[PDB]
């Protein structure tokens, strides 16, 4: 029969996605500096609107203990420990997840956090002053006093 | 004076805030608008403490303590609960409108609002409404600009407008409106911009170009290393992450460079991290490019060295000491040939004898800032030596400072200074074939050929002393500010005379020489600055040698049939024809470089050397500073066939195997042994930093944070298996973070500030033994020679005016800060802030020529013609021809050569 | 499929090792008692459980004396990597000096997680050729260059939108 | 006055009493965290302040801790005798429930101490572990070699120019380790251990085989003369990593100490952080605390109690933990200034399931222990001690109040709210027998039962992390949502927490004894000393002062009746 895990079960490691598609990650490099072990390796990149996201994303799952640091120390939920355990494999080489093997369709155990949605730093579709709790960039040539 | 603090008493300098003073004490007082070096204003309000009236007094008052005096008998609190619940307070009231940006922020880790905010133990937001918002400017490719982060605190406009002379740098609108930046889009014009992104707390001014290929600060490998992109030795830590160089830190050093970089050093760090430099040795056999490993490279090389007859070695100013010594021993003293040219190095040991034996104290970069009267001759100093035009600015604020201490204005409360000397400054005396950045706070600028900035050195001698040889022919307008200058210089208390071997002109430099005997024989406190050209261009001087064009001759006369390159193009100091033939006649050329040069397209060899980055070694200052830069990082620790070595562990290892036929890959210390045994004059090097058996209580310096990431992980995609960490045999420090950087150790190369609590550019109070002073143990580095006890004599060739002949046109040297130096230019982020390549007119000139602003002319220079446009320079002398020395397929040997067929194209 | 260094009988000879499995289970640390024969008769090695610097070599000679085909399981962080111990008294891996034919990473990993690498050991079992004698044809042991896992399990990991909150239990 | 306030404890008795008896001038007393009387003594007098100690009219009578400290990089060193090196000595007074910290400043050029083996015999194991790491000899002792390292190592691991970190594999010395242990049998010399006597000639050296350790045998026959046993087989270095990591990220490395303990090993860390840090926590933190420490408590003992005579109880206790952390053996759940979520919407059914489902279980297993007469007979009366036999050799535990010595630091020195809960604290006779203590640890098992039940039934509402700036991470919703928070997030996690320099100490009931951390900051963001007292290292100690005279399969049957495993001992 299948095992039963529980939804705040530490497992395989995976990135995720926002509600709207895109990736969560901003390539923070919280995560790296978080995990006691050092098995994660990323590297930031911008898009041509200023969006911070990794160019690379590597965990090293032969070191890994699932300790779940990373995950608490994400700012942006994007990486999450989800349940799952098989994870068995023949090499040690393939036990390091590149981007391609971690980044999942959607947001996983978070399912409406959008960090960028918070962030003030302007992005594509989010103008200065249209995030939560901002008003809209007064000019400094304006009339009012 | 002395304060009680929480109870507890101190000793103090009473003529301190009590904010230095109380950092100096290891206390911790949050605090944003005051630097050590910009003084106080009291804007953020953040260092508040509680003062009492004396002992017995229990209610208190909150004061400000960068704006209160450290007087005798103070009693203050920091630790009182209104005081904390104030700092508390200010950190909020600055949290209200701060945007949720830590992620996406360059600054974060790094970061000295985050410092403060976790100082202050602020963690808790109550504020529920909105949070104002900015738009950001485009200030160019170097600072990236996010106002929405900004806090209001002033520091930006106080170190560009009041520090930095800057004038495109405001403080915009009102209330809480109030804006930093341009008055429109356009880069930044300073060449001093770039400390900007150390000045501002948070990270509203960035480097952009960090910023393409960001890391956080603890995952940085830092090292103590000097800047190589001219010669006046700022101090700085470069820092790399996933084997390329990413940043340039400043390193504090309280002699050189404390606090600031130009933006030169800063942002011209990109040619080490260019796809197409030298990973490996290759050997040319026939049309083919045959890659080999270190071993077989110099059993090749031997055998080659060992069948031919004569072997000489070209050196270079780019080169350590070490690097050019072990290629003197490997060649021979008698074949060595710096890499320079005949005219240069004339110029070069004429700056060096003034130095080392003109009996006058050439002054370090920090002690300019003391220099009551500024003399500059030919030396454009802004693009040739930036940091020592940042210094001449702030010995010229030097009279307003002593005016408010005459009325008892005390040294920290700069607006109180800044409004008592409200335009009177210290005098500055500027020459150059044109205008300079220094013109705005110079008190007078002369604009003329070097001959004639020459001949006004030597008639201001004489004016000044009647021993001094007389200058005839010259004009009474200019006579009037010729005395003008001397009443100026002879009633200064500290004159200081600043020239170099830019200008091209070896009168301009025994004209600087005249004028600093004329002022010491009249008991004047004088100092004499001297600016070269490259980063080792005066340990090159030292170590001495033959010209290139000796190792020309050499070359094409067959005398030597096997030539040894070291870090040298060669077409920077000698028309490129003839170094082409030359090098083509040679059967052997072995060029051991960093940068792919268009000689290696000639050589049999080339040996991949390593950059500063990748490699330790000793510099020589222009003042004569020996200074030791540091590896930063491993070439193979990512790569594991980067055979990219020490350019003196090549050469060392290159002898051996001439000599015993068996490679020997020395130590450093070994070489830097060598070098104090064999050139005594050179024996101050031995004492720049200490030997690689140095320990704090027996452990090495680190590298790289306590907190450094990714250790499994960073080389996980080339093999699972974690290699050995990189084993540093050459210098105290280690390749790792198992190791020292403790502010209180007993030691001078510290690779980079952070303390506990301190996370920014701020934690180097902590390494310092007072805020603004020198590090707690004494700044690195060592004066090669102390002010000689017996002067020179005056030079006597006084040089004739400047006659425009016909057909002929002389080229006058124009310097740019971004384009000048090679390896910075070769650098990608250089080419949007490089100028365009013009040639500089009279409107006289071409008027005559038939030429306006922009068309294209065309003249011939050793045979090869190439074409420039044209702009008008109204500040130049007819006859003259304006050229940008440095850039592509303009040598700076051409500066003082004549010009040929200037037509239209 | 490709090898690394009359047909029928080699299959039976491979699914006979398959289905009949006698393992020597290592202590060595915590990953025993998660997961809970002489080593002449045993032809599994379990190694869970960090390999310390002061048995190494008892793992080494409890290895050897284990005879040929031969196959080694590494349960846990530890034993694949030295896990969160990278210090001085710890091998940095037990594939530093015994080969190891399947990995599981967890610290610990999960018993079943042990019953899916005896299924994987049991596949790569399956899909290679050993001599059938010691007289006759190579003998060589070709093990295959099977598919690896975490890619052949890459559509549905990365097919995955939504989780449980972890709010409940 | 909060719990975690410096203090100086210049009101204890014992301060006074040495003050009368050796003079004003004769000792140093420093102001800590650690809840002791912390006293600087002379190395010449440290023998004569010992047995003035164990002679007081409520005497000292526990060495529970001796170790080292490289004082070398140690920079806020204010109030303190200059030292280069020192070593601790903790000694426990349990009729007055006191304790105190000698400490001896050691120069580099003379780092050797007298010995306490002749005032307190676990000195022998403490002393030869300080002399391994740290290179402190200490004169008179009878038999200096390494205990944690083999004895061909080089350095001394926790000095702080030793690096941490692994160097590089070699097969070379792999196999000159491998071929001294093929030829140690043949070249055995009983002097090399300890041992005497060494081949009467009737005498048999053999090595044996909770973890895998040696221990040395010395046989009349089959009866044990001497033994010694063989430890360091499973040191981690975990007090290394103690000095290499944040105080945050540490917390998974505690887990791994004591690996049946889980959030037991979890607790007396993070209560020394936030001793260091000035941090109380809420109640809900405190009931949550207790409810995982009994949980995990009662999973040990369960195991315990299984392995010296099972599989269902331990599941439903894993699945409530795996329900609750996310993990069932090292959950890495506790936080400084609480835990690390809050409780899952349907924990209190997991919990009354596992409580409705337990008393019957319980029933059973005291039918199958105290009317088991084949253990009856197979068990009690061997490798028995008194109260003596455990007060001088470290003893904690089920062994000690199986001496009749009623000590539990739940009880005596209450930590996390312990005193809201009501629950017994069994007690035996005078002999403490394997049968005694079984019958000890259920009994414990029962009150356990006790203390989950009344974690169940009045559970605080409230918070799960405290309101202190310095609690890491803050909670998740405002670092989400709040740029302070979010600011003071990052750099708790990043650099890590700064703690203010200050030493803290804290001791509570593990599930083998009373495990204990010594935490010294300098500071930073980084612990600059973690000493952690484990109990199976005391109780294996005293192995040999047991059983000489038994049998082999007594010894068998004593190292199953007492609880340890071997990452206790190692650490
Ligand atoms: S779960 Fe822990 S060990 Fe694994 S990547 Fe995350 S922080 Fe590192
Ligand atoms: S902490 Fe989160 S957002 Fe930051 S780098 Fe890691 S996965 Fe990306
Ligand atoms: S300036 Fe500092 S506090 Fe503000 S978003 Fe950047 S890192 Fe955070
Ligand atoms: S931009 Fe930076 S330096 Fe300027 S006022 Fe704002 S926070 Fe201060
Ligand atoms: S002034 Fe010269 S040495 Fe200093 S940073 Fe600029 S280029 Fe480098
Ligand atoms: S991987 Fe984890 S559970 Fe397994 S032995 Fe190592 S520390 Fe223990
Ligand atoms: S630092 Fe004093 S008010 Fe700003
Ligand atoms: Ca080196």
């Amino acid at each position: 029969e299948p095992v039963y895990l529980p939804p705040r079960y530490r497992g395989r490691i995976v990135l995720t996605r926002d509600p709207d598609g895109e990736e969560r990650c901003v390539a923070c490099n919280l995560c790296a500096v978080a995990c006691p072990v050092g098995c994660i390796s990323l590297q930031k990149a911008e898009t041509k609107d200023g969006r911070w996201y990794p160019e690379f994303f590597r965990i090293n799952f032969s070191r890994c203990i699932f300790c779940g640091l990373c995950e608490e120390a994400c700012p942006t939920t994007a990486i999450q420990l989800t349940p799952d355990f098989e994870m068995g494999e023949y090499k040690r080489q393939d036990l390091v997840y590149e981007k391609e093997d971690l980044l999942i369709s959607g947001p996983g155990k978070y399912p409406e956090y959008n960090f960028y949605r918070m962030a003030g730093m302007a992005i594509d579709g989010k103008d200065k002053g249209e995030a939560e709790n901002e008003a809209k960039p007064i000019d400094v040539k304006s009339l009012l006093p | 004076a002395t304060i009680h603090v929480d109870g507890k008493e101190y000793e103090v300098n009473g003529a301190d805030n009590l904010l230095e003073a109380c950092l100096s004490l290891g206390l911790d007082i949050p605090y944003f608008c005051w630097h050590p070096a910009l003084g106080s204003v009291g804007a953020c309000r953040q260092c508040a403490v509680k003062q009492y009236q004396n002992a017995e007094d229990t209610r208190g008052r909150l004061v400000m303590s960068c704006m209160t005096p450290a007087s005798d008998g103070t009693f203050i609190s920091i630790d009182d609960e209104e005081a904390k619940q104030f700092r508390e307070s200010v950190v909020e009231w600055l949290m209200t409108n701060h945007p949720h940006d830590c992620p996406v922020c360059e600054e974060g880790g790094n970061c000295h609002l985050q410092d403060m905010t976790v100082m202050t133990g602020h963690s808790f937001r109550r504020y529920r409404f909105t949070k104002r918002t900015h738009r950001n400017q485009d200030l160019g490719p170097f600072i990236s600009h996010e106002m929405n982060r900004c806090i209001a605190c002033y520091r930006c406009v106080r170190y560009y407008k009041d520090y930095a002379g800057g004038t495109d740098l405001g403080v915009y609108g009102a209330h809480d409106n109030v804006y930093f930046g341009r008055p429109e889009d356009g880069t930044l014009e300073s060449e001093f911009s770039g400390n900007l992104v150390e000045i501002c707390p948070t990270g509203v001014f960035t480097d952009k170009t960090h910023s393409e290929r960001y890391n956080r600060k603890w995952d940085m490998q830092f090292a103590p290393s000097i800047c190589q992109q001219c010669s006046i030795g700022c101090n700085i830590s470069p820092g790399e992450r996933y084997g390329e160089l990413r940043r340039i830190e400043n390193r504090y050093n309280g002699t050189v460079n404390h606090y600031f970089l130009c933006d030169r050093g800063r942002f011209g760090y990109g040619y080490v991290n260019l796809k197409d430099r030298p990973r490996q040795p290759v050997q040319r056999r026939g049309d083919d490019f045959i890659t080999l490993n270190a071993e077989q490279a110099m059993q090749g090389a031997a055998d080659i060295l060992r069948q031919s007859k004569k072997v000489i070695g070209i050196g270079s100013p780019r080169a350590s000491v070490e690097s050019n010594f072990a290629l003197r021993e490997l060649v021979g003293e008698e074949n060595f040939y710096t890499g320079i040219a005949h005219g240069e190095q004339e110029r070069l040991q004429l700056a060096l004898k003034v130095l080392r034996e003109g009996g006058i104290y050439t002054p370090a970069l920090r002690e300019i800032e003391s220099y009551d009267a500024v003399l500059v001759l030919g030396e454009d100093v802004t693009q040739t030596g930036a940091r020592v035009a940042l210094a001449v600015r702030q010995a010229v604020k030097g009279k307003a400072r002593e005016m408010a201490a005459a009325q008892k204005v005390a040294d920290w409360q700069i607006a109180a200074i800044l409004n008592i000397g409200q335009r009177a400054k210290h005098p500055l005396f500027v020459t150059n074939v044109d205008d300079t950045r220094l013109d705005d706070i110079a008190a007078w600028t002369y604009r003329a050929p070097v001959e004639d900035q020459a001949r006004l050195g030597f008639a201001i001698a004489h004016a000044l002393d009647n021993s001094a040889p007389a200058v005839d022919g010259i004009e009474p307008e200019l006579q009037s500010k010729i005395d003008v200058i001397v009443q100026a210089l002879a009633g200064a208390k500290k004159p200081l005379i600043i020239s170099g071997t830019n200008a091209g002109s070896l009168e301009v430099i025994q004209a600087a020489a005249n004028v600093a005997k004329a002022l010491k024989g009249r008991g004047a406190d004088v100092g004499i600055t001297m600016i070269a050209r490259s980063v080792n261009s005066m340990g090159l001087g030292i170590m001495g040698g033959g010209s290139l064009e000796e190792a020309l001759t050499e070359l094409e006369t067959g005398r030597a049939d096997a030539v040894v390159v070291l870090e040298n193009d060669l077409h920077r100091h000698a028309s490129a024809t003839r170094v082409n033939a030359a090098l083509a006649k040679a059967p052997l050329v072995m060029v051991v470089d960093h940068q792919r040069t268009a000689i290696m397209e000639n050589a049999h060899l080339v040996l991949s050397a390593a950059s500063f980055a990748e490699s330790d070694g000793t510099v020589i200052n222009n003042e004569g500073r020996a200074q030791r830069f540091f590896q930063v990082y491993d070439p193979a620790y990512y790569d594991s066939k980067t055979v990219m070595l020490e350019s003196w562990r090549w050469l060392h290892s290159l002898h051996s195997t001439l000599l015993s036929r068996e490679v020997d890959w020395t130590q450093l210390d070994h070489v830097i042994d060598a070098v104090v045994a064999k050139i005594p004059e050179l024996a101050g090097i031995k004492d720049a930093a200490p030997d690689a058996t140095f320990r704090i209580r027996g452990q090495k310096l680190a590298r790289e944070p306590h907190r450094y990431s990714g250790r499994t992980a960073m080389r996980a995609n080339i093999s699972v298996h974690e290699p050995r960490q990189p084993q540093d045999i050459d210098t105290m420090f280690t390749f790792s973070m198992e190791g020292n950087n403790q502010p209180t150790a007993h030691r001078s190369q510290v690779p980079f500030a952070w303390a506990p609590g301190w996370n920014s550019p701020q934690a180097w109070n902590k390494f310092q033994d007072e805020v603004g002073g020198k590090l707690r143990f004494g700044d690195p580095g060592v004066r090669l020679f102390e002010t000689s006890e017996n002067g020179l004599d005056y030079f006597t060739s006084v040089p004739a005016r400047f006659q425009p002949q016909d057909g002929k046109w002389r080229i006058a040297p124009y310097y740019h800060l971004f384009g000048s130096d090679e390896l910075s230019q070769r650098a990608p982020v250089f080419q949007s802030r490089m100028p365009q390549p013009y040639i500089k007119l009279n409107p006289a000139d071409a008027a005559k020529l038939g030429v306006n602003a922009g068309t294209r002319v065309s003249f011939s220079y050793d045979g090869n013609t190439v074409t420039l446009p044209v702009e008008i320079a109204e500040g130049l002398t007819a006859g003259q021809v304006g050229l940008p020395m440095g850039m592509s397929g303009i040598a700076p040997v051409l500066a003082g050569a004549h010009l040929e067929d200037l037509k239209e194209a | 499929m490709d090898y690394t260094l009359m047909g029928k009988l080699n299959d039976m000879v491979n699914w006979g090792r398959k289905n009949s499995i006698w393992p020597y289970n290592f202590g060595l640390s915590c990953c025993y008692v998660e997961m809970v024969a002489s080593p002449r008769q045993a032809d599994l090695m379990v190694v869970a459980g960090t390999c310390f610097t002061k048995m190494a070599p008892v793992i080494q000679r409890l290895y050897d004396q284990m005879l040929e085909p031969k196959w080694v399981i590494s349960m846990g962080a530890c034993a694949n990597s030295g896990g969160m111990y990278d210090i001085y008294s710890v091998v940095q891996g037990v594939d530093k000096f015994i080969p190891v034919d399947v990995y599981i990473p967890g610290c610990p990993p999960r018993p079943e997680a042990y019953m899916q690498a005896l299924m994987l050991l049991q596949e790569s079992i399956g899909k290679e050729r050993r001599p059938l004698s010691w007289v006759v044809g190579d003998q060589g042991v070709y093990r295959a260059n099977m598919q690896s896992e975490r890619e052949r399990k890459r559509g549905e990991r990365i097919a995955v939108t939504n989780l449980r909150t972890p709010d409940e239990i | 006055e909060p719990a975690w306030q410096t203090r100086d404890h210049l009101d204890d008795p014992v301060i006074g009493e040495l003050r009368n008896r050796f003079g004003p001038d004769a000792f140093t007393v420093q102001a800590t965290r650690t809840g002791v009387p912390v006293v600087w003594i002379k190395r010449e007098q440290l023998l004569e302040v010992g047995d003035f100690l164990k002679k007081l009219p409520k005497p000292y009578v526990m060495l529970f801790d001796l170790h080292g400290m490289d004082e070398r990089l140690r920079t806020h060193r204010e109030g303190l005798p200059a030292a280069d090196f020192s070593v601790f000595y903790h000694l426990i007074s349990i009729d007055r429930n006191r304790d105190i910290m000698l400490k001896v400043a050691l120069a580099e050029n003379d780092l050797h101490v007298p010995t306490f083996t002749k005032l307190f015999p676990n000195a022998n194991w403490y002393e030869r572990e300080t002399w391994d790491l740290f290179g402190i000899t200490f004169d008179g002792h009878p038999n200096l070699r390494r205990i944690m390292m083999p004895q061909t190592w080089k350095g001394h691991p926790l000095r702080k120019d030793y690096p941490a970190r692994a160097t590089e594999f070699s097969p070379f010395e792999l196999t000159k380790a491998k071929q001294d242990l093929e030829m140690e049998a043949l070249t055995f010399k009983p002097e090399e251990w300890g041992m005497k006597r060494g081949t009467n000639e009737d005498f048999m050296f053999l090595n044996l085989g909770h973890g895998a350790f040696r221990i040395v045998l010395q046989l009349d026959g089959e009866e044990i003369v001497d033994c010694v046993p063989d430890i360091g087989y499973h040191h981690r270095g975990a007090e290394k990593m103690g000095e290499r990591q944040s105080w945050h990220s540490y917390i998974p490395y505690t887990d791994r100490i004591e690996y049946l303990g889980g959030c037991v090993n979890e607790m007396p860390y993070v209560l020394a952080v936030e001793k260091l840090a000035g941090i109380t926590v809420p109640d809900r933190v405190n009931v949550i605390r207790v409810m995982l420490s009994e949980l995990f408590r009662i999973n040990s003992h369960l195991l315990y109690i299984s392995t010296f005579i099972a599989f269902t109880d331990r599941q439903k206790i894993y699945d409530l933990v795996e329900a609750i952390t996310g993990f069932r053996m090292h959950p890495a759940w506790f936080r400084i200034g609480g835990v690390a979520h809050d409780l899952p919407r349907g924990w209190d059914r997991l919990l009354r399931e596992f409580l409705d489902w337990m008393p019957k279980r319980l029933a059973s297993y005291e039918k199958a222990a105290l009317q088991n007469t084949i253990l009856k007979g197979r068990s009690q009366g061997v490798a028995a001690y008194g109260a003596k036999e455990a007060l001088e050799w470290g003893t904690t535990g089920a062994g000690l109040r199986a001496t009749g010595i009623d000590f539990d630091v739940r009880k005596a020195r209450p930590y996390s709210g312990y005193e809201n809960f009501d629950f017994e604290i069994p007690v035996g006779g005078g002999v403490s027998d394997c049968y005694t203590r079984v019958m000890l640890k259920v009994e414990e098992l029962r009150q356990s039962l006790r203390i989950l039940e009344q974690c169940l039934n009045n559970m605080p509402e409230g918070p799960f992390k405290a309101d202190h700036p310095l609690t890491t991470p803050p909670p998740k919703e405002r670092t989400l949502q709040h740029i302070e928070t979010l600011i003071t997030h990052f750099l708790q996690v990043s650099w890590g927490p700064v703690m203010p320099a200050n030493e803290s100490f804290q001791m509570i009931e593990a599930t083998k004894g009373i495990n204990s951390y010594y935490l010294t900051s300098d500071g930073s963001t980084m612990s600059y000393r973690t000493r952690i007292r484990t109990p199976s290292y005391a109780h294996l100690q005293q192995i040999p002062a047991a059983i000489r005279g038994s049998l082999v399969s007594d010894l068998i049957v004593y190292l199953g009746s007492i609880d340890f495993v071997m990452s206790d001992v190692d650490r």
